This record gives structure tokens, C-alpha cells and sequence, in this order.
RNA sequence: UACCCGCAGAAGAAGCACCGGCUAACUCCGGCCAGCAGCCCGGUAAUACGGAGGGUGCAAGCGUUAAUCGGAAUUACUGGGCGUAAAGCGCACGCAGGCGGUUUGUUAAGUCAGAUGUGAAAUCCCCGGGCUCAACCUGGGAACUGCAUCUGAUACUGG
RNA sequence: UUAGCUAGUAGGUGGGGUAACGGCUCACCUAGGCGACGAUCCCUAGCUGGUCUGAGAGGAUGACCAGCCACACUGGAACU
């Protein structure tokens, strides 16, 4: 029972000799909405092929978050090709203050509550890529407390 | 010399004055040396409207401060009051 | 840059310079048609475009393009100016129908208060 | 030339984790020393000994935990072409606590939280997180 | 417990009179960057004690001429 | 600063009742509700990001017959006041005197009751209070003014209420005409097929 | 005067912009002309011109123009770059300037801590109060992120 | 795309002058002073609390209200 959410449809094309073959490229992304989320990229010659081989991609290939509360563990930045990400915890009530892909990302994820800000280019593939490594970077007090091979008195 | 007097400030017909002691060539709302109180001529007799302290007063008037007609009905009827 | 580039040379802010200077700041501006003419568009385009040459009050001479259908200007006719720039390349301000010599765009139903038209009373 | 050996150290103890080395070397000083103590007591580093009398040389060994880096950053602040000050109020957290900001006060070199607890301020030496 | 300053003497050439420069140590409002910056003062002082390079203790007094408004405390270090 | 054009349009755009007809009949035999207004009402369109939120901050304004200015105040206040901003602005929304007079039953409409209220015909604390946007506060009592107990619009309101649900935050009297606003209402309490995030969102881009 | 009371009768009171995408809102009718255009239509079935019907958004207002900031991380201190997109001086020596290996002692200038004085009132923000509500007025507080002085700290920078 | 500026100019002694210190003024003597941390020159401009915007840092701004300054047809001057 995952929430699947398409991000965005783009018309590419190749040429060859008769002329232009337009297809169809769809960029999804899938979530669980407690942590699990993954994006999925589908070319095709039609819209909705493009959307189904999308949701078959982004089904599998998932990564985990670790939440905390609904939200972020800390601020965190993903930077991919193009797009520089920036992404913070907020307190309960503010939402999900991002961009078009960002808020598809962190809401299909299960975050709640953040402060977001794309930098640099704003392409959609490179945005959603930029937040999914910014969000599997992101690491839980357990985490660094058993790293740092000390109790989580930190938190 | 100093002067002890109000200064009308609130809104149109609802004035609120400020018991200022200023220099008494100043403006009305001009420059004042200290606020002593305050004084609202339509209070709903519900609260208070009369809040001018009497210790800095004194003071001033040890000094040789002036005080207006209207603060010394106040200062009179604080006193009888209180 | 280093900081102490910065120090010695701050970071000069980008100046932007405007796009209808003969306004100099204000909203309108007044002045006489010098020629009223017409006007052929730029490339993809092809119309013959209404347009009249103002001298405004502080003494800019500027082309100024007559929006609506049908116009009665003359060489002489004192108009009120707007900003407003037509994509004819040159003309960078709008005439206010309406507006002390231009009489509005008669038969407006739609739009009306852009081309200074009366409601018409039933 | 070499300008800024604090910075040289936190390069050297990165390159050494991003190279899966086992220990780094470098030459010791009582400000790096005092460092790599805030650094093993935190629990990024293992252990660390000083070898040498008149050319004394630093060893950190450096620590793993799943095959993979401890410290994933570790960043010099206050610089010699810029130095950072901060006062007890605005002493900077980082990873939202989950990190650590070494600060040198008046008292020693300590962190930014032990700094805070003892109501202290001074210039900050680096981030680690 | 007077309120003073202290700074080096970059010049003696007037009579009864100095140049000391006060070298403070100021952060750059915009860039962080603690900046040097030099105030020069014009010193009053009497008996010409004072040489190029001493590095004297100075304080604030009425005004003495059209720039002089400081005079002369106590010498700390002499010029060498 | 009314809205008084059709009424069931405005239910028919935002798909949903708007409670905008006293409740004489089902809204199904007065108009097509499933529907949208207009010659090219038949086709629904697939709306976007900020179609949906406008079409929910729309159904929540015409919902309580509020204009854009005091909305848009009304967010303000929330997101000033502290906690979460959603259901600040329904509580601020609910607070309102001719929302409280249609809840208590003496309005068969937020039209009507507005318009009880309007008239100076509502009392709020013995003290006639005339405004539709006045903030009603805990332990108020609100009460119908001995001259407007007379008229049959208050009863016919007060059947069609007692055909309807009881607010839990509402003690009313039917024989004195009168009510007492004890609190607030939590986010629990009003209906759930209104997104207030989706209102947080449109005011916050 | 505020406010209150009585009378009569829906009676005296709705407009503006927009509907190709960005951007909520679609159909009919009249030839690259007339015209629209904030950035990317019209050469004879134009959701883009003009009119009508319908709808959308605001509403005693609605639009256009002018102006500032934001978005613009597009002067990047926070917070950018320079092989090929704009950008490494043709190369070097070198004064001023910037920075500077390591240990000890000392100073306490930078730095940090505490206290005092000041930082006018209004304004901003918080809790209340009075105007039938609001705007508005107002009590108290917080804030005014600053400067100076005095007393200490000595890790780092400086002498 | 303004680099040199300054002769009462910088300082000292003495006389005068002011309510008051002071080249404020005068006589004489010394030869200095300002400047690359931008002197001099040129253009623009009342300053501040504040206002608008901004997450903030900043950017723009200085109408109303309050404090300070300057002016009173233009130039000069003193009297009370």
C-alpha cells in the first residue's frame, strides 16, 4: 500500500532518416511513507508505457531513511550533476516547504515536516537523484552512537 | 523651567495622556526628560486609568519641577484614593 | 574571491539600468505627437503597426505605440504616455486611451477600462 | 608553504579514511595533540602516541566500523586567512548534535557542548562529523 | 585608573609636540577578517622627551592647539 | 463584501455540499450536483497542484462565506498564533458569530444567520452584537433579543437543526433560544474531508 | 455626537480583470489584415484578434503603469566560479600588504566570561485591557543583536 | 578616466579675544602637517530611531510620528 506519485512527463525525440521519433519519458517516484522511497525513469513511445515501466523501476531499487518523528535527523545536502540540495528538519506543523520534485520526494518518504531549497539546476531527474542521496546519507543518533562506540547520550 | 503635565497622545476623540516630565519649552508630544505615569480621561471605571507615579513626582518637584493644573487634580485625587 | 580581495575590493553590485528612462521614475508622462505614422513588425510578424513619435515634457523625444483599433492622432495632439514596450523594435512605451487627447477604442465591450471605454448603460 | 599544520592534519586524517589507511603520521605539536585527544575521547579515532624527542611524530590510528569511514567529514573553520570567534551563545552545533565542533577556550581545547556546559567561548578549531 | 591609550611615535619633528599612531585590532563588519587600522593622534609633548619608535602611554585633555587634544602620559619602550 | 449570486452553483464547482440551501430536500433534486456549472460542465479536467489547492481554500471560503481579505488575515493570525497552523485557522473560522448562531440552530443558512445577526437580533453576553466576524470566546452565552423571539424564521431554523447533528462545544435551549459557547473546537471535531495543509501550502508558496 | 428607540418599504446600493502554457477558467460567430502580447497568436472551422454565451479570480473595488526587495546561489560574508561555457597577467624579481614550522617564559592587544553605565519615546514581537468586532488606542514585558568602563581566564592569534 | 594637497598652513613663545579651550586673531620663531587605511578635487545627498523587503545575512529607503541639524527672497553684517 504505497503511495506512487508521478513527478514528470517529457517528450524527447531521436531523429533518423524518415524524420523525428518522439517518445516519451515519465519520472516517478514510490514510497511506503515511513521511510522507504525509490524513483523510477521509464522511457517509452507512448505516455502511459513511460509511466509503467516509471512505476515498475521505482518499486524496486528503494532505499531506506532513517526518520525521526516524521522529519529530518539533521540538515543534510545532496548534490547531484547539476542540482545542490538543501534540506533541514522543521518542528511539527510547518509541512513540506520544497520544490515540485522535493515535495514529491520528501512526501512520498514519509517526511512531514522540512525546509527545502534547490540550488543550482532545477531538472527534475538530478533533483529527485540529488534528494534520494541526500536522504540515504542522513544517519540516526543510533547510528553514529554505535559508530562512535559510546551510549546515545547525544540525543 | 521642568514642567510635570500630560502629553494627549491615543486616538481621535479618545485621548490618552502621559504624565511627562519635560522641559517646558518644548512640544506637547515633543521631547521629555521622564514618563511618570499615564491618565485615560474615559476609562470604564472597570480598570485602571490612573497610574502616575508619585515617588519620581516628588522627586521632581523636590527640584523645583512644575506641575500643571490637570496633574495636580490627578495627583490630588490619586492621593484621596489611595 | 579571497577574502582579503573582498577586503581591499568589495563586491560591486549589478546596476540595473531601466527600460523606460523617459518616464524617469513616474508613472505617466505627457507630451505632444511630433509625427503620427505607421510602423511594419520584425520578422515573423506582418502588420502595419500604429505608432507616433512624443516630445514629453521633460523634453525626451520618444516613439510611443497607440493601442486598439482606429485612432484619431495628429501631428501636435497632446497624449498621455505609459511604459510598456512593443516586441518593433524601438518603441518602448504604450499611449494611455483615454487619456486628455485619445479618445477610447469605440465598439470595446471586453476590456474596456485598458482602452479608457464608458460603460455602455443599458 | 606549510601555513596552516592544524588544517594539514584534518587533511591528512581524511585522505587517510577516504584511503582505508590503518594509522596516519604527521608531525606533532601540542595544539594537534590537544586536538587528537578531543578526537579520541569522542570516539573518532582509536588511539594516538607521540614518538620522537627532538622531531616528535604523531600517529593516529584511525577507525572503522562496517569497512567504512568514522569520520565522514571533518572540516578546518577557523583558518589563518580567516579566524572564527564565537561566544558561548552562539557556539555552533553540527549534524544537529550528532557531531562534534572542536573549540579551543580558555580553559583547553575541548568540544562544542563541553564548551557550552562550561559556560565558555573562543575560536573554533574545526567541525567533525 | 585613568582612562589611556598607548601607541608608537612616528613622528618628532614639531616642538613640544608627537605623532603617535594607535594600531587596533578591528573585524571587518562584512568579511569577518580582523583588519589593522591606525589612528594618529597629535600628542602634547612637553620637555621633547619623546623620539621616533617609542611606544608611549597617552591620554585626553583639553584642547592644546587646532589638532593637539592629547598629551603625554609615560614612555614604555625608547626607540630601540 | 457578499456573495449573493446562485447558491448551488458554488456546491456544484467544488463537488461537494456547501450547506449553502436550508435543507428543505436533498441538493440531488434542486440541481446536478455531481456536475459542474456552465455549458462545459460535463468535462472534468485533470487539475493541477495549485487547481487542488485553490479548489479546497475556495470550498472552505464559501463554506463559511468568507471574502479573500479576511482569509487571508485569518492565515495570518494562525500562522502568528503558536501550534499547528491548520487547525489555528479552522478554530479562528469557527470562532465567528454567524457560524456560531447557524451551529446553535438559529439559522436554517450561514446566510440567515448572518443576517439574524446583522439585524441586530443576537445578543452576545445581554449585549446586542451586530457583527457576522465577531469572535465568539469560551463561556460565552448567545441569545435571540426578546423583539426577534417572534419571528418564524429562528423556529423553522431551530426544526431543520434538530434535524441535523449537535456540536459537541454548543449547549443550546431551544424554548429560551439561547446557547452557550463552552471551547474551541479541536481539529477532531470539525469535518474531515477538509485539508487545511493544502490551505497552508497555497499561503505559504 | 457615540449609542438607543420608533416608522415605512426589498424597497436607495456591483463592478473590474481574466479564461494557449506559465496560471484558476471554453465554446460559437467575423483572414499575417484588423489587431493582442509580462515571456514563449492572426496567410479563410483562431479555447491567444474582436463580439456573444458560459466560467474563473478579486470585490467597493478591480486592472495598467512607475518604484523597492524577493525569487536572483544573478556580486555567492552566510552562499559562486576561471582546461573547453565569461574568467590564470607571457614570464619572473620584488617594496607596501596578507599569511606563516616548533618549545619555553612573560604580557593580556585580539578572543572569552561576569558586572556596571548607556543603548530616548514611539515602532517590531509576547501576554492582557478598551473601543459592539477589526483597524486603532493602550498597560506590562521582551527586544534594541551595539559602545565604553571595571574585574578575571590564558587554549588559540598577536607583542 | 581626480595623486599629490596645504603659508595661518603644523607647532611653539608672548599680546589680544571668547561665557569657555583653541591659529579664534596678531607679532616673531621653528618647518612642518595631511595623504595610497584614498589627502586634494569632482558628482550626488539632510542624519538618526525607524519603513519596505528577506528564513537570515543583506538590499532599498529616510513621507507621516519623535530626536538632531540647516535654512527663512538672494549676499553680507551686527544690535538687543
Amino acid at each position: 500500500e504505497l503511495q506512487e506519485k508521478l513527478i514528470a512527463v517529457n517528450r524527447v525525440s531521436k531523429t533518423v532518416k524518415g524524420g523525428r521519433i518522439f517518445s516519451f519519458t515519465a519520472l516517478t517516484v514510490v514510497g511506503d511513507g515511513n521511510g522507504r522511497v525509490g524513483f523510477g525513469y521509464g522511457k517509452a513511445r507512448e505516455v502511459p508505457a513511460a509511466i509503467q515501466k516509471a512505476m515498475e523501476k521505482a518499486r524496486r531499487n528503494m532505499i531506506n531513511v532513517a526518520l525521526n518523528n516524521g522529519t529530518l535527523q539533521h540538515p543534510v545536502k545532496g548534490v547531484h550533476t547539476g542540482s545542490r540540495v538543501f534540506m533541514q528538519p522543521a518542528s511539527e506543523g510547518t509541512g513540506i516547504i520544497a520544490g515540485g520534485a522535493m515535495r514529491a520526494v520528501l512526501e512520498v518518504a514519509g517526511v512531514h515536516n522540512v525546509l527545502a531549497k534547490a540550488y543550482g539546476s532545477t531538472n527534475p531527474i538530478n533533483v529527485v537523484r540529488a534528494t534520494i542521496d541526500g536522504l540515504e546519507n542522513m544517519n540516526s543518533p543510533e547510528m553514529v552512537a554505535a559508530k562512535r562506540g559510546k551510549s546515545v547520550e547525544e540525543i | 523651567m521642568v514642567t510635570i503635565r500630560l502629553a494627549r497622545h491615543g486616538a481621535k476623540k479618545r485621548p490618552f495622556y502621559q504624565v511627562v516630565v519635560a522641559d517646558s519649552r518644548n512640544a506637547r508630544n515633543g521631547r521629555f526628560i521622564e514618563r511618570v505615569g499615564f491618565f485615560n480621561p474615559i476609562a470604564s471605571e472597570k480598570e485602571e486609568g490612573t497610574r502616575l507615579d508619585l515617588d519620581r513626582i516628588a522627586h521632581w518637584v523636590g527640584q523645583g519641577a512644575t506641575i500643571s493644573d490637570r496633574v495636580a487634580a490627578l495627583i490630588k485625587e490619586v492621593n484621596k484614593a489611595a | 574571491a579571497t577574502v582579503n580581495q573582498l577586503v581591499r575590493k568589495p563586491r560591486a553590485r549589478k546596476v540595473a539600468k531601466s527600460n523606460v528612462p523617459a518616464l524617469e521614475a513616474c508613472p505617466q508622462k505627457r507630451g505632444v505627437c511630433t509625427r503620427v505614422y505607421t510602423t511594419t513588425p520584425k520578422k515573423p510578424n506582418s502588420a502595419l503597426r500604429k505608432v507616433c513619435r512624443v516630445r514629453l515634457t521633460n523634453g525626451f523625444e520618444v516613439t510611443s505605440y497607440i493601442g486598439g483599433e482606429g485612432h484619431n492622432l495628429q501631428e501636435h495632439s497632446v497624449i498621455l504616455i505609459r511604459g510598456g514596450r512593443v516586441k518593433l523594435p524601438g518603441v518602448r512605451y504604450h499611449t494611455v486611451r483615454g487619456a486628455l487627447d485619445c479618445s477610447g477604442v469605440k465598439d470595446r465591450k471586453q476590456a474596456r477600462s485598458k482602452y479608457g471605454v464608458k460603460r455602455p448603460k443599458a | 608553504s606549510m601555513q596552516d599544520p592544524i588544517a594539514d592534519m584534518l587533511t591528512r586524517i581524511r585522505n587517510g579514511q577516504a584511503a582505508n589507511k590503518a594509522a596516519v603520521t604527521m608531525p606533532s605539536s601540542k595544539l594537534k595533540v590537544a586536538i587528537a585527544n578531543v578526537l579520541k575521547e569522542e570516539g573518532f579515532i582509536e588511539d594516538f602516541k607521540v614518538e620522537g624527542d627532538t622531531k616528535p611524530e604523531l600517529e593516529l590510528t584511525l577507525k572503522y566500523f562496517q569497512g567504512k569511514a568514522v569520520v565522514e567529514s571533518i572540516q578546518r573553520v577557523s583558518r589563518p586567512g580567516l579566524r572564527i570567534y564565537k561566544r558561548k551563545d552562539e557556539l555552533p552545533k553540527v549534524m544537529a548534535g550528532l557531531g562534534i565542533a572542536v573549540v579551543s577556550t580558555s580553559k583547553g581545547v575541548m568540544t562544542d557542548r563541553a564548551a557550552r556546559q562550561a559556560g565558555l567561548g573562543g575560536e573554533i578549531i574545526c567541525y567533525v562529523a | 585608573k585613568i582612562r589611556t591609550l598607548q601607541g608608537r611615535v612616528v613622528s618628532d619633528k614639531m616642538e613640544k609636540s608627537i605623532v603617535v599612531a594607535i594600531e587596533r585590532f578591528v573585524k571587518h563588519p562584512i568579511y569577518g577578517k580582523f583588519i589593522k587600522r591606525t589612528t594618529k593622534l597629535h600628542v602634547h609633548d612637553e620637555n621633547n622627551e619623546c623620539g621616533i619608535g617609542d611606544v608611549v602611554e597617552i591620554r585626553e585633555c583639553r584642547p592644546l592647539s587646532k589638532t593637539k587634544s592629547w598629551t603625554l602620559v609615560r614612555v614604555v619602550e625608547k626607540a630601540v | 463584501a457578499r456573495y449573493l449570486g446562485p447558491k448551488l452553483k458554488l456546491s456544484r464547482r467544488e463537488g461537494t455540499d456547501l450547506f449553502l440551501k436550508s435543507g428543505v430536500r436533498a441538493i440531488d433534486t434542486k440541481c446536478k450536483i455531481e456536475q459542474a456549472p456552465g455549458q462545459h460542465g460535463a468535462r472534468k479536467p485533470r487539475l493541477s497542484d495549485y487547481g487542488v489547492q485553490l479548489r479546497e481554500k475556495q470550498k472552505v471560503r464559501r463554506i463559511y462565506g468568507v471574502l479573500e481579505r479576511q482569509f487571508r488575515n485569518y492565515y495570518k493570525e494562525a500562522a502568528r498564533l503558536k501550534g499547528n497552523t491548520g487547525e489555528n485557522l479552522l478554530a479562528l473560522l469557527e470562532g465567528r458569530l454567524d457560524n456560531v448562531v447557524y451551529r446553535m440552530g438559529f439559522g436554517a443558512t450561514r446566510a440567515e444567520a448572518r443576517q439574524l445577526v446583522s439585524h441586530k437580533a443576537i445578543m452576545v453576553n445581554g449585549r446586542v452584537v451586530n457583527i457576522a466576524s465577531y469572535q465568539v470566546s469560551p463561556n460565552d452565552v448567545v441569545s435571540i433579543r426578546e423583539k426577534a423571539k417572534k419571528q418564524s424564521r429562528v423556529k423553522a431554523a431551530l426544526e431543520l437543526a434538530e434535524q441535523r447533528e449537535k456540536p459537541t462545544w454548543l449547549e443550546v435551549d431551544a424554548g429560551k433560544m439561547e446557547g452557550t459557547f463552552k471551547r474551541k473546537p479541536e481539529r477532531s471535531d470539525l469535518s474531515a474531508d477538509i485539508n487545511e495543509h493544502l490551505i497552508v501550502e497555497l499561503y505559504s508558496k
